[PDB]
């Protein structure tokens, strides 16, 4: 706020000085009444909101979504910001010659596998049944490149058919 | 320039203090220098609410103090004309009326109507009178003053309009009423004039030494008396 | 918003108003440092960052939603109840038609992009139903707009479903 | 803010006035222009951000995954703060001596299920097949332990195989 000097021998000191309380007391953010601030306003503290707080696209500046299109089997992306991984892969397969094949998802460095949920398959021969598999990574950071691909826990793979692994971005 | 359109400038940046401290009643002059060096209005355009303004907004719109500027200076293109206005302050509004000052101009009608003007010393000062150019209490110097002071007697109550009937002086003191100064003289007297009955007023003079003034004497306080 | 009162020249206790307005403004404002409790609705015109801890009440209220049907699993039908993002499942078991190969998908509703599918798998085991589980993002969705998001077939003949059911998350936009 | 006491026959008044009005000025939150706020800002009433709002650590500070690691049939943990459960578990088994079995998770006292998803299996004796099941829970409490396991609603069981929980809570 631009505000007009006072000073000793001043011409209009009452008015000057009028209009610059007037001037002080209509540009402030005041702790009572309902107002609309404008400008770029960075809190260095703690912020507590106990009424009903509302932001603008949440789920874009928050929420970040990449999957393979041709190939489903390794996603590959450039990390928006620092975050947190939920990656699923949606599979469907029979182990070798029949029985048993656990698939589950590979930790890049400088991730942290948190819980890992793994799919497990058996007999069907050469016929492809459901067999999702989940994992949770965290400290995925901004710039930083990263690929999540498909891990073998137990037994051997026979051959895969329609997967698509999805990795969505919890912002930290 | 404008088309079936209210074209403004805001001037808000010029007033040393808001109109909402002026007292109603009291009056204020406006002066000014314009001069139009083009001039761009066809047949169907007109030109209405042409002036600066201080007024209030929204609801009221009630002008403050004004001054309009000429309508159609087409055949007076490049000249100075000096324009002058008294303005009654109007009474208070709500106190959620505010206000605002503005060069305004409209073009209503088929086509584009445009001009360009100059402006030249503007003015506004308390009272009835526009008095010469002056800049404001912060900006003005000692060099902005009257440096000469003209006197002859006995006459008619009104005083001549030709310099040389006047008795011409170096100004050797300025006297200051109330902290503004009223005049001065080359004597060591000067006569206060136009006082109002039964007031209290402050008086300080300085010394002029050819744009050297002194610091301001000590005032000297005094009552003029109540009329019968 | 404060109540100060008028500065004028000539008034009585100039001095003392001067001091009582000064006053008032330093302990209504909000200032750039310490710990305070601000009153009234703050709308924000601007960008706004909190660098320490921020606290927002009923935040799974305010910026999630939860849809599904319950009396059959295949069609959700919702008024979206703000601007959002939608991440359909849809939980189906099945049997392609007279066994072999059978691949369900979500159908996407006009003014909507499917982002990315993952479409669900099933071969053999006639008239038995097996997991095929089937998922699919969606972007555009607008406040107090209908939508309904169906089962769609992407290759081979369907036998007949069992225990179906569509969840709907919403992340607000 | 400490500002200096405008009394009737003080010597620097016109000077003290202007500097409290200066005072006032630079350290006071305005409805314009961008800038850095320091101290716990506590908002009473509602709050609405129609621009960018950046947020420290959402992540951690608004979601939380709990998962049971030696088991993965029964999760127990303690709420960090009131929040809205999502549980899924990945699940593979089959019906006893084959045929029909339908799974799902069990509601805790306190606690609404606002929508199921069981998972059904068929046939294929004594060989696990994917049958994951999913259901969304409201009203989870500050500082309350709570326990999610597996619930039958249709059938006999026969045998797990390669169970895990996950349960994520997004704040509320």
């Amino acid at each position: 706020a631009e505000l007009t000097k006072i000073t000793r021998g001043m011409q209009n000191g009452a008015e000057t000085i009028n209009d610059n309380l007037n001037k002080l007391n209509t540009i402030t953010v005041q702790k009572t009444g309902d107002e609309t601030i404008a400008g770029k306003k960075t809190f260095s503290g703690d912020v507590s909101v106990d009424g009903d707080f509302t932001m603008k696209k949440f789920a874009d500046s928050y929420v970040a979504f990449f999957a393979n299109k041709g190939s489903g089997n390794t996603v590959t992306f450039t990390a928006p910001w620092d975050c947190t991984a939920e990656v699923e892969l949606f599979y469907h397969g029979w182990g070798y010659s029949g029985g048993e094949w656990e698939i589950g998802i590979t930790t890049p460095s400088g991730l942290t596998q948190i819980y890992e949920a793994t799919g497990y398959t058996n007999g069907h021969d050469n016929q492809a049944i459901s067999m999702p598999t989940k994992a949770i990574y965290s400290g995925l950071k901004k710039g930083l490149q990263y690929t999540f691909d498909i891990r073998d826990a137990n037994g051997r793979g026979g051959g895969p058919k329609h997967p698509m692994m999805i990795v969505k971005l919890y912002r930290n | 320039k404008g088309t079936n359109a209210w074209v403004n400038k805001d001037l808000g940046e010029g007033f040393s203090i808001q109109p909402i401290n002026y007292k109603p009643g009291d009056k204020y002059t406006m002066s000014v220098d314009v001069m139009f060096t083009s001039w761009n209005v066809p047949a169907g355009t007109t030109i209405s609410a042409f002036w600066m303004r201080q007024r209030y907004t929204e609801n009221s719109w009630k002008e403050i103090c004004t001054i309009d500027l000429p309508k159609d200076p087409s055949k007076m293109l490049n000249q100075w004309i000096r324009i002058t206005q008294t303005s009654t302050i109007p009474p208070y509004e709500d106190p959620s009326v505010g206000t605002q000052a503005i060069l305004n101009v409209g073009f209503f009608g088929q086509q584009e109507g445009s001009f360009t003007i100059r402006v030249r010393n503007p003015k506004q000062e308390l009272g009835s009178i526009a008095t010469p150019y002056m800049p404001s209490a912060s900006e003005v110097t000692t060099a902005d003053w009257p440096k000469f002071v003209g006197t002859y007697v006995d006459t008619n109550p009104v005083s001549s309009t030709v310099s040389s009937k006047y008795d011409w002086d170096e100004m050797k003191y300025r006297v200051y009423l109330d902290g503004t100064p009223v005049g001065g003289s080359k004597l060591l007297s000067f006569d206060l004039e136009n006082l109002k009955a039964g007031t209290s007023y402050n008086v300080q003079v300085s010394q002029i030494n050819g744009n050297v003034e002194s610091d301001k004497s000590e005032s000297v306080a005094f009552k003029t008396t109540l009329p019968k």
